[PDB]
RNA sequence: AGCAGAGUGGCGCAGCGGAAGCGUGCUGGGCCCAUAACCCAGAGGUCGAUGGAUCGAAACCAUCCUCUGCUACCA
RNA sequence: CUUUAAAUCCUUUAACGAGGAUCCAUUGGAGGGCAAGUCUGGUGCCAGCAGCCGCGGUAAUUCCAGCUCCAAUAGCGUAUA
């Protein structure tokens, strides 16, 4: 516990973990590109409702 | 420095012990007279007093110290001196006899607020025999 | 139920006025007032009365304004007071619950 | 250095002959969901101490002790 | 080479100038308003978030970090009239 009256406790206990390294992300016209096939392009007919792009469930 | 002396010289008080002697007793109330020998401490004109081992009783303040026909204002430790204790306005008047006697020590009435005005203020004019009467004041007289 | 020990940045205390507003007052073991504010966790679960010893965190970029943390039972405050971590000019005057 | 007033349960008071009470405070129980009121009880007294005029003294008388208020007299 | 008082820049034109084309795009946000995770770890009405409802009480779809995703795009957020 040690006192109240401190700051950025939480920032201060966070677990740092480092960003990993990934492939850069296209910007321009092609990210309107990708989003236009992604989104009407390769869908199937689905019934009910419509799940959203990140519904990790 | 001497405005906030004249400033801070009547809510700071300096620790006191006297012991009163003996058959050296030159009045009896209003003024409140006698010849004392400073055991310990150093005395200022204006601090009041107070006896602890009678409930915490408060007799009065000093008006004039008198050290064989000299005006003393501040008396070292082991010198006899002779103090005109005066009471308090509104409070009843104290005589001999019957709420002191010849055998008690009287001590500085000491208050919170002085001992922080002399911490903040007046350390270098403090020392540390003072200091340690001062801490023995804050012990007897309830103080926390 | 268990005995918690202070760290550095929390002292005791002992209360003075029981006050409302969610706010008291109580000395240090120096005699310093910090104006004590309950925690959260502490206002209808347990009660505080007068002249009890309590656990009050400090702050650490003024001295106006301090937080209260527990409270401790009786015989724990006397056990307290047998070891010796505090001086021998405080009394606790006879404090606990009544039948 | 001397005086005046007072001494009854924890606090205070009524108070004088055929007689230890009250107002407040403490404890237990009931009543209520609980508390404050209400009810039933209980505990707590060298009438400050001593001796005498006294069959009956807390009371009347003399001394002492304790607490509170007073005259001016000082290095 | 051109421009221009003299230049610079634009355009023309040499020789060089890319494959994780590292010659690497940020600013905000992800409960509702309002487009978009009941993902994974840490604190536990503390630290803090939040224009508004409100979120934090030792299983946080709102705090602090990693991945994914949404918005506008060389632009985006905030305070004021």
């Amino acid at each position: 516990h040690g006192s109240l009256a401190r700051v950025g406790k939480v920032r201060g206990q966070t677990l740092k973990v480092a960003k990993q390294e990934k492939k850069k992300k296209r910007t321009g016209r092609a990210k309107r590109r990708m989003q236009y096939n992604r989104r009407f392009v390769n869908v199937v007919p689905t019934f009910g409702k419509k799940k959203g792009p990140n519904a990790n469930s | 420095k001497k405005q906030k002396q004249e400033e801070f010289k009547h809510i700071a008080v300096f620790p006191c012990k006297m012991k009163i002697l003996p058959q050296y007793i030159f009045n009896s109330r209003d003024p409140i007279v006698m010849g004392v020998t400073v055991e310990a401490g150093q005395v200022k004109q204006g601090t009041p007093m107070c006896v602890p081992s009678k409930n915490f009783v408060d007799i009065g303040i000093v008006t004039s110290i008198e050290v064989n026909h000299k005006q003393v204002d501040v008396a070292k430790k082991g010198q006899e001196v002779c103090v005109k204790i005066e009471p308090i306005p509104g409070e009843s008047p104290k005589m001999f006899g019957r709420h002191f006697e010849a055998t008690d020590i009287l001590v500085s009435k000491i208050s919170r607020q002085s001992i922080d005005a002399l911490k903040d203020w007046f350390r270098d004019e403090m020392q540390k025999s003072d200091w340690q009467l001062i801490v023995e004041l804050k012990k007897v007289f309830e103080i926390i | 139920r268990e005995l918690v020990f202070k760290e550095d940045g929390q002292e005791y205390a002992q209360v003075i006025k029981m006050l409302g507003n969610g706010r008291l007052e109580a000395m240090c073991f120096d005699g310093v007032k910090r104006l004590c504010h309950i925690r959260g966790k502490l206002r209808k679960k347990v009660w505080i009365n007068t002249s009890d010893i309590i656990l009050v965190g400090l702050r650490d970029y003024q001295d106006n304004k301090a937080d209260v943390i527990l409270k401790y039972n009786a015989d724990e405050a006397r056990s307290l007071k047998a070891y010796g971590e505090l001086p021998e000019h405080a009394k606790i005057n006879e404090t606990d619950t009544f039948g």
